[PDB]
DNA sequence: ATATTGTGCAAAATGACAAAG
RNA sequence: CUAAGAGUAC
DNA sequence: CTTTGTCATTTTGCAGGTACTCTTATTCAATAT
């Protein structure tokens, strides 16, 4: 990490939650697709309040009715600085205005995001037989094809707390404490960028890496 | 706003990084600008919209005394930055022509993402000026800052002559290093140009080595 | 081994030998002694081989 | 091992009418959603039927090798978890005394 | 001697204690998982320490 | 204190060593490497004592990583080029309703996680809905392509017959065995993929076989006497072909069994596997 | 209490030569394969003929 | 999702839109029988399943004599003896909780804490 | 009667093939 | 003599 | 229209060092001179 912050432990874990690859596969527990016939009102009880807000704030005439559903996990919003918006503005972003997408308050009871497909004006006979397949497709590449958070090839990354020689500005050398960031998987040219941390001190296994980001040296 | 306030922080660090190589490349840059603090560079490089600019971002360099008395053959420099973020081929014509009519041997293009395969076949011009592509993503951090990145010191032809006549070596004898290298890219080295190694050594102090471009 | 309940984690199912050699082993430590033996012995022939041809 | 023996291998005939005898139900008319919770019984790898009380059947055939009828080399697992039932008559079989 | 050889049993015997309480920990899953590593995975690491330290 | 066992092969004690193999007729799941597109593939070694002795590798396998959407289910079959859809064999066998094919794959309606793996494969033989288009199917990816156009509903037939799960049976009116079967492996190949047991331990020693002196010797003079008699065909053609007299004694060769039986024993060499016969060891009785 | 077998002898899971190890189980595991492949090795009477 | 087969040819159904009363629809493919769809469910896909954990149990899976025994509180009837496993589900990740069989009232429960 | 002839890495190389100008 | 195989020592 | 990078195949060459003993086997059989 950067020398003065080496031992704040929170700006340590900010850097690991900036640099740890996070995808919704490991956040949703589970995703189904349901027939709702109108993008106003819906037949599942639970999430109705999620809708008479955002109706309510907020076109919708222009939406297929088969909606997507997904349920996350506290745990993983807990463990991992996840939040309903974050995922919900994630989602918005790489998928454009193709996709209606709402989500529930994080402190809700359940985790709910629910999104829509919105029907291009051009009469379609026979892509709505095949609308529940295309929605399939676009549900399988949100569950893996989109970053929450990160860069990729970093599978997981844990914090250790490493004791290392400082010379004290009285003279000798004192065993300075320090938190350093372990990580499975190699990126190092997107890893070396990320601010907070040092950059001249990053250090990688993979010497290919260096060579071919560093030098021959 | 936070992809428009990192945006803006890494193009400051790559400016710096780039102010950096100009100056370890032998010309006149002084510290300061190297150290230019990023509310100065928000001022000066960014309008008042909170978009940063890059016509006004490219600049000029000329070479130090020093480097004209080891270097009596380089003139000035020129680096310049693209603004969309694919580099089409009439930008890099335009560049090309502006360096040509400059007489500037040299001239540094960064771009933002990537450069059309048409554009690179235009690259090499009419020697002796050279065109050098730097992304930004890979200028934002300084490599030769890392301490495993020794010191790393172009030699004159003089010095070359005098190294392999000292030592007895042919031109293939010494130790290479390729011309894609990132310190060599970053020092702008061309081929058959030795450069010199000083290392911290764990037996001596001090070790100094030698590789020439190829 | 056939001579342990099913889903038993405790320290002498998976193979701790809580006797010393003065005492004797157990036929299940034993066995699980034998394991480990064969182990190493199985780790220093692939050993050999490599480490030769690393060398060569 | 000083007591370990290799079986050399029986006609599994005998067996085959044993199980039909004792309620083994034939593989052809065999509806699996009319009978859920029917054990699987192989012989030698070929599933010959499914039976309904695999607890009665295993007792039988338990006492039958346990009199001599059945060769005793022959061996009877009974899976209760995957509700299945093989019988193993072939030779290569390497099988100890308890 | 006899004092060290019942020393020695009472080890032995509290690492086995504080090895069925780690697993009834993990079986009530009060267990929390190690960051970087499954439940499993972290009540086999706390097993294996257990006894090695009492080994030692 | 001689305990026998060997035999005495030109003055030399020779003992044949037992030999592993895997057991046949058990089917065996196995997960698959990343890098390859296939990621469960559970196979029998089908194998019948009682007739030919022949080795008929069926295997069936799961297309897609875990993260694909297309996961289809591919079986091998005998003297075929292609992996053929599961579907389109169990229509072939002559079971034309996917609800009757997914009976004899899933035996639980509540299994609905089997139902939604096993979606694709239906939805992938849609286009064939019937036995005889099925079996026209198999017959044109038959690799004999000696068959006429009506003929590949027979030979495919003959191919589910007599190479299609040997072990079960040869004879015909068994159709529904063989679907049965097939819908297990696929059942356990589907359990596996489910997560729901470990894929099969290739080291376990129940699923292992010794062969001793009988079973090699068995093997061994199998061939050797359908050598002998081919030979006996042989002769007696060419005899009745060139109108000379037929005689026994011209007829069998005994050299060929004895010198047969004698270079197997007599060198390791088990054929026409190496070190199968060896020099009995009589340096100390324990030895 | 379950049980539904008992066995014979222990010791009889050691083959021919490891049966003739005395005091197996007070011996690391490799000095008894050591023994089981040099008893093998060891001078005595083969046959008493 | 509780997939329904034709009750004409035994064939799969699928879902269909449909316009006059904007209702999901269950057809067939092949022979065109139509019917209504008991729930808007339509496809569900389990990131994280919970089922399979005590999937195998029998109503003789106390005859097993592999399986432990112990003497914990049935909370149906407050019987002793019951034999015990742990979860099923052989995914590497899964908990190691117990789950118990009463032999004589045949109820499985579990020894989790969080979920009680 | 006897001589003569009917295996598992793992790097490198290569080919097929959807996207780009 | 040659070749192949098997067993074995460190 | 041709690149262009990119994956998925095909090759394809290798696989510790010494040392000891023994055993078998050197194309089978039919035809013609
Ligand atoms: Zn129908
Ligand atoms: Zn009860």
């Amino acid at each position: 990490l950067e020398p003065g912050h080496a031992a704040d432990q929170e700006q340590a874990k900010l850097i690991r939650s900036a640099i740890e690859h996070t995808t919704l596969k490991s956040v949703t527990i589970a995703s189904e697709i349901y027939y709702d016939p109108d993008p106003r009102s819906t037949v599942i009880p639970e999430d109705e309040e999620i809708i008479q807000l955002h109706f309510s704030l907020l076109s919708f005439d222009q939406q297929s009715p088969w909606l997507l559903r997904l349920e996350l996990d506290r745990a993983a919003m807990n463990d991992k600085d996840l939040t309903m918006g974050q995922v919900g503005e994630r989602i918005k972003q790489t998928f454009k205005n193709d996709l209606f997408v709402i989500w529930s308050e994080d402190n809700d009871e359940k985790l709910i995001i629910r999104c829509r497909v919105v029907r291009p004006k051009s009469l379609d006979a026979e892509t709505e037989a095949e609308e529940d397949h295309m929605l399939k497709k676009i549900e399988n590449t949100m569950l893996e094809n989109i970053t929450l958070r990160g860069v990729e090839n970093i599978e997981r990354v844990v914090m250790m707390k490493y004791d290392r020689k400082v010379p004290s500005p009285t003279g000798e050398y004192v065993k300075e404490p320090e938190w350093v960031l372990e990580t499975d998987g190699v990126n190092l040219s997107e890893v070396m960028t990320v601010p907070g941390i040092d950059p001249t001190r990053i250090y990688t296994n993979s010497f290919i890496d260096i060579m071919e980001v560093l030098g021959i040296e | 706003d936070q992809e428009n306030e990192r945006n803006i922080s890494r193009l400051w660090r790559a400016f710096r990084t780039v102010k950096e190589m100009v100056k370890d490349r032998g010309y006149f840059i002084t510290q300061e600008e190297v150290e230019l603090p990023l509310e100065d560079f928000k001022a000066k490089y960014c309008d008042s919209m909170g978009r940063p600019q890059r016509k006004m971002m490219s600049f000029q360099a000329n070479p130090t005394e020093e480097s004209i008395s080891k270097f009596p053959d380089m003139g000035s420099l020129w680096v310049e930055f693209c603004d969309e973020p694919s580099v089409g081929v009439k930008t890099m014509k335009t560049f090309v022509i502006h360096i040509q009519e400059k007489n500037f041997q040299t001239g540094i293009f960064v771009y933002q993402n990537n450069i059309t395969p048409s554009a690179m076949k235009l690259v090499p011009s009419i020697p002796p000026a050279t065109i050098e592509t730097f992304n930004e993503a890979a200028l934002v951090v300084n490599i030769t800052h890392h301490e495993l990145v020794p010191k790393h010191i172009r030699l004159s032809s003089d010095e070359k002559r005098e190294l392999l006549k000292r030592y007895r070596l042919k031109e293939s004898q010494l130790p290479r290093i390729q011309r894609a290298d990132p310190v060599a890219l970053y020092l702008g080295l061309k081929r058959g140009e030795v450069v010199k190694i000083i290392r911290k050594s764990e037996t001596s102090g001090r070790y100094a080595s030698y590789r020439i471009c190829m | 081994l056939p001579h342990f309940s099913k889903d038993d984690y405790s320290p002498e199912s998976k193979g701790f030998v809580e006797n010393s050699y003065l005492r004797g082993l157990t036929p299940q430590e034993f066995f699980f002694h034998a394991m480990g033996g064969r182990e190493g012995l199985i780790d220093t022939a692939v050993k050999t081989a490599e480490t030769g041809y690393i060398q060569r | 091992s000083l007591m370990s023996c290799i079986s050399v291998g029986t006609d599994p005939m005998p067996i085959i009418t044993f199980l039909s005898e004792w309620g083994m139900e034939p593989l052809e008319d065999y509806v699996p959603h009319q009978s859920p919770d029917a054990t699987r019984v192989f012989v030698n790898g070929v599933w010959h039927g499914v039976h309904r009380n695999p607890a009665r059947l295993m007792e039988t055939l338990r006492t039958l090798r346990r009199k001599g009828d059945i060769n005793p080399e022959v061996s009877m697992i009974r899976d209760i978890r995957e509700k299945e039932l093989k019988i193993f008559t072939d030779a290569g079989r390497v099988y100890r005394p308890l | 001697d006899g004092p060290t050889m019942r020393e020695i049993t009472e080890t032995i015997a509290e690492a086995k204690k504080k090895v069925l309480d780690v697993t009834k920990e993990a079986q009530a899953n009060l267990l929390t998982a190690k960051h970087g590593m499954t439940l499993r995975e972290s009540f086999e690491d706390n097993v294996v320490r257990f006894l090695n330290e009492a080994r030692d | 204190f001689d305990m026998g066992g060997y035999f005495i092969i030109n003055g030399s004690e020779k003992v044949l060593i037992a030999q592993e193999r895997s057991a046949g007729n058990i089917v065996q799941v196995f997960k698959k490497a990343a890098p390859s597109p296939i990621s469960h593939v559970a196979e029998i070694r089908s194998a019948l004592e009682k007739g030919s002795r022949f080795i008929s590798t069926l295997q069936v396998k799961l297309y897609g990583r875990e993260g694909s959407s297309a996961r289809t289910i591919k079986a091998t079959l005998p003297y075929i080029k292609q992996d053929i859809p599961i579907v389109i064999i169990f229509r072939a066998l002559g079971i034309i309703p996917d609800g009757e094919i997914l009976e004899h794959i899933c035996y639980d309606v509540n299994d609905w996680q089997m139902l939604e793996m096993l979606k694709p494969c239906v939805e992938d033989g849609f286009v064939i809905q019937d036995r005889e288009t099925a079996l026209d199917f198999i017959g044109r990816r038959g690799t004999a392509l000696g068959i006429k156009k009506e003929k590949r509903i027979q030979y495919a037939k003959d191919i589910l017959q007599k190479e299609f799960l040997p072990h079960i049976t040869q004879l015909e009116g068994f159709e529904s065995r063989k679907a049965f079967f097939l819908g297990y492996m696929i059942n356990r190949l589907l359990l596996c993929a489910l997560d729901r047991k470990d894929q099969d331990d290739r080291d376990h020693f129940g699923k292992k076989r010794l062969d001793l002196a009988g079973p090699l010797l068995a093997q061994l003079f199998k061939t050797l006497f359908k050598k002998l008699t081919k030979d006996i065909f042989r002769y007696m053609q060419r005899t009745v072909e060139e109108a000379h007299d037929f005689n026994m004694k011209l007829a069998i060769n005994a050299k060929t069994i004895t010198s047969g039986l004698k270079y197997a024993l007599a060198t390791g060499n088990w054929g026409e596997r190496a070190g199968v016969s060896q020099v009995l060891n009589r340096y100390t009785y324990s030895s | 209490t379950t049980f539904t077998h008992c066995e014979i002898h222990p010791s009889m899971i050691l083959g021919v030569a490891a049966s003739i190890i005395p005091f197996p189980d007070h011996n690391q595991s490799p000095r008894n394969t050591y023994q089981s492949a040099m008893g093998k090795q060891a001078m005595g009477v083969f046959l008493t003929n | 999702t509780t997939f329904r087969f034709c009750r004409d040819c035994n064939n799969m159904l699928y879902p269909r839109e449909d316009k006059e009363n904007n209702r999901l629809l269950f057809e067939c493919r092949t022979c065109s029988y139509v019917e209504e769809a008991g729930s808007p469910l339509v496809y569900r896909h389990e990131l994280i399943t919970n089922i399979g954990e005590t999937a195998g149990v029998v109503q003789d899976i106390g005859s097993d004599p592999t399986l432990p025994r112990s003497d914990r509180e049935c909370p149906k009837c407050h019987s002793r003896e019951n034999v015990f496993f742990q979860s099923q589900q052989r995914r590497k990740d899964t908990s190691m909780v117990l789950f118990f069989v009463c032999l004589s009232c045949s109820h499985i429960f579990t020894s989790d804490q969080k979920n009680k």
